[PDB]
């Protein structure tokens, strides 16, 4: 038992029709000093699954380092590591998704909101979560913490059923996506600008972007707000 | 009087452990193998006898990466060569896990090395029937 002290917000996510996008930004909250600029929570393993990680930073760096050794375990006496014989997606939630109901069992969790995302190598899309209690689900879209209240109903306008998700476009996905993320950065007081994403594609294989940005802000209609009432200037 | 080759940790009249000894002659009675040191880099390689048609080829590997920086190839008894490596696998993990950086070759070496003499130490058990061969780049 334990308290989360550096933490990351949502992560966000939604399957289209050839694979699956995932964004998180940048940010190392302290309660609510905004502390740490640099943090990447999106993690890569291998070349078909990204892993996004939300709560506790600390953890977040095990779970990092629990990745890294499962990349290398798979490649011991392993001549088919880069083909047949590479890392799932589904390999590596069921991995996690123990480790992460064991803890809780243990009554001392590790303080996280996952979702692991990819293509597995029938080239079907993977989506599903796992959090600190070791709950599982998968969705055509999945956000953590304040993403389910805000992201959710975003992108469950653009896929909204299965039957969706053969009409969703690579640009469609990437658009609700980007969008998602500037409601969230003017709603979340725990959110930074400074964003990364990365797509899964079963054809254009894994695309990771890097040092994104909130743009295109309506902020304009604030200066004809003032006072709270009554107030005339 | 004789009996000091029937015992592991056993000193002869002479400074020698027969046992040793004797696991040297099922590393000579193996497969030759072979590593070479080049300007950049090792390179590894193993005589792999065919007893049968019926052996797979390419499939029955013999070489093994530990990390993933490291390789090691042995002639002798195989399933004592897998042991080592599989200790070398934990050693190194361990290694990784508390200072971060993957291990050196020299600080590798002496892992094996340590465990290897271990095995010699003691009569409740044998020593290694293998001699390894084994290498990598590290920071220097």
């Amino acid at each position: 038992t334990q308290q989360p002290i550096v933490t990351g917000t949502s992560v966000i996510s939604m399957k289209y029709d050839n694979g699956v996008i995932i964004a998180a930004d940048n940010l190392g909250s302290y309660g609510s000093l905004l502390r740490f600029n640099g943090v990447e929570r999106l993690i890569p393993v291998g070349d078909n699954t990204v892993v996004g990680i939300s709560g506790d930073i600390s953890d977040m760096q095990h779970i990092e380092r629990l990745l890294k050794d499962l990349v290398t375990e798979n490649a011991y006496d392993n001549p088919l590591a880069d083909a047949e014989e590479a890392l799932e997606p589904s390999y590596i939630f069921e991995y996690l998704a123990t480790v992460m109901y064991q803890r809780r069992s243990k009554m001392n969790p590790l303080w996280n909101a996952i979702i692991v995302a990819g293509v597995q190598s029938n080239g079907d899309q993977f989506l599903r979560y796992v959090n600190l209690l070791g709950v599982t689900y998968s969705s055509p879209t999945l956000a953590t913490g304040f993403g389910a209240h805000m992201a959710n109903p975003l992108l469950r306008k653009v896929v909204d059923r299965e039957s969706d998700i053969p009409k969703t476009t690579v640009q469609v996905a990437e658009e609700a996506i980007v969008n998602a993320m500037r409601v969230l950065y003017y709603r979340d007081a725990r959110s930074s600008r400074n964003f990364s994403l990365a797509i899964i594609d079963k054809n254009t294989g894994l695309t990771f972007k890097k040092n994104l940005q909130v743009e295109n802000m309506k902020w304009d209609f604030a200066k004809d707000i003032k006072g709270y009432g009554t107030q005339k200037i | 009087g004789t009996g000091y080759d029937l015992s592991n940790s056993v000193f002869s009249p002479d400074g020698r452990n027969f046992q040793v000894e004797y696991a040297v002659k099922a590393v000579e009675n193996g497969t030759t193998s072979i590593g070479i040191k080049c300007n950049d880099g090792v390179v590894f390689a193993v005589e792999k006898l065919i007893t049968s048609k019926l052996l797979v080829p390419q499939k029955n590997v013999k070489i093994q990466v530990v990390d993933r920086h490291i390789g090691c190839v042995y002639s002798g008894l195989i399933p004592d060569g897998r042991h080592l490596v599989n200790r070398g696998r934990e050693e190194a993990a361990s290694f990784k896990k508390l200072y971060k950086t993957p291990i050196p070759i020299p600080a590798f070496a002496d892992r094996l090395g340590q465990y290897v003499q271990a095995h010699t130490l003691y009569n409740s058990v044998r020593p290694f029937g293998v001699s390894t061969i084994f290498g990598g780049v590290d920071k220097n």
